């Protein structure tokens, strides 16, 4: 949106490139930060976590009706039985959709998400387009900007997340995927799915 | 407090930027502002609940536009500050440095393994809010309650668009960190806390969707009972 007070993005960056590199040079005097901890920090969140592990998570739930209950009952301890679990997904608690339910994630007060099974959320989650509208609009938001059309008969549970309680959603299984395998299944599962901003993909 | 972060119900702040994939980490600055989170935490310059503090006292405008790493180094500094481990006249000239020489490097330090061993158990094993208290939960699934219309000034949980509103317990999670009492250097006082359903009719009017309702997480002393 345009603001005519505002200066250009390369201007910004510059200048918040050296605002950071300053506080990190005090940072590593004082012995608190080091290159190393930052390179392992990018390096788990780029390649070791990410919503890969969530969709683990969400194929077993479909194919295995004993561990979406316990999913459903302690979403902790279910996900830690796959090795999933930490920072930032201490408490996790999963909502299933329903022909009759669907469930939408939101923190209207900050950005908190699910790391261990999504990783860093997407910069529209935390940005405060979404979090305004989702609490009021969520049915015209789900159609305007995801495509995402849910009847007006569907009641719709949106799950503001002003807690250390992390929601995750557990999207529907799609139709016409009857007895295939986990792999093919976790092809179906995205973020945007986990969140309810959208159904898992179709066909 | 009743800043410009608490947008639930806001209008009017455009349409939602969805760049059709991105990455992680848009430029390096980014995983620099990111790391020093679990370093600033061990370090002793605020908790989670300070940090969003910290954010939440940040320019509005700024906030609402800026890049969100950009309001993480934000609460560092608040905290370098205010905790007296950060020299604002120094943090100034070394910014002036490497505004003029931006590929100077940075000091020379030991790549000292605990601070590694310390991002792997933070990253895997967690830092659990959740504690234990003597009494039980006062209040039930299915008890009727009514969120506080309390407005403090300090750090809080209290969005705007459900204070004095009444709702439905929905689950009783167990006790957690207070935020009203860590964000503002009061200590974790445990409290125990719920998930509470607002209808949409009851937070917005008849402007609400007839077919969709607000859960919203209260902890024991926002919420008061209306019917058991």
């Amino acid at each position: 949106t345009e603001n005519i007070l505002r200066k250009s993005d390369e201007e910004i960056q510059k200048e918040i490139t050296a605002r950071v590199k300053a506080l990190e040079s005090m940072l590593i005097e004082q012995g608190i930060l080091t290159t190393s901890m930052i390179d392992r920090m990018a390096e788990i969140y780029e390649n070791e976590v990410g919503p890969h592990l969530g969709a683990k998570v969400v194929v077993k739930a479909w194919t295995d009706p004993e561990f979406k209950k316990r999913l459903l009952a302690d979403g902790t301890e279910a996900c830690k039985e796959l090795g999933i679990g930490g920072l930032q997904g201490e408490d996790m608690m999963w909502v299933e959709n329903t022909d009759e339910v669907h469930h939408v994630v939101v923190c209207t007060l900050c950005s908190c998400y699910p790391w261990p099974v999504l990783g860093l959320p997407p910069n529209w989650f935390k940005e405060p387009q979404y979090r305004s509208r989702v609490v009021r609009e969520p049915r015209q938001l789900l159609k305007e900007e995801f495509g995402f059309e849910v009847p007006p008969s569907k009641e719709i549970k949106v799950w503001d997340s002003s807690s250390e309680m992390r929601f995750v959603v557990l999207p529907q299984r799609p139709a016409g995927t009857d007895g295939w395998s986990e792999e093919e299944l976790a092809t179906l599962v995205t973020r945007e799915s986990m969140i309810g901003v959208e159904p898992a993909k179709a066909v | 407090m009743n800043g410009v972060y608490d947008v639930g119900g806001t209008d009017g702040l455009g349409p939602i930027n969805r760049p059709a994939d991105e990455p992680v980490f848009r430029a390096e600055w980014e995983k620099v502002a990111f790391a020093m989170f679990p370093a600033t935490f061990r370090a002793g310059f605020m908790g989670l609940d300070e940090f969003k503090f910290g954010i939440e006292q940040m320019n509005p405008a700024e906030y609402l536009e800026s890049p969100y790493y950009w309001h993480w180094i934000r609460t560092y500094i608040h905290h370098g500050v205010r905790t007296g481990k950060i020299d604002l006249e120094e943090l100034e000239r070394r910014t002036q440095y490497y505004r003029e020489n931006p590929d100077a490097p940075l000091p020379e330090h030991e790549q000292k393994p605990e601070l590694i061993e310390f991002v792997n158990q933070a990253v895997y094993g967690g830092l659990p809010a959740s504690r234990e208290v003597d009494r039980p939960p006062k209040f039930k699934e299915g008890d009727v309650v009514r969120f506080s219309t309390a407005s403090p000034k300090g750090h809080a949980r209290r969005a705007r668009y459900v204070r004095g509103k009444t709702g439905t317990v929905v689950k009783h999670h167990g006790a957690y960190i207070y935020p009203d009492t860590a964000g503002n250097g009061l200590g974790e006082c445990p409290e125990h806390l719920y998930t509470v359903r607002f209808t949409a009719q009851e937070l917005w009017g008849p402007e609400g969707d007839p077919n969709s309702s607000v859960y919203y997480d209260c902890w024991e002393p926002y919420i008061e009972l209306v019917d058991t």
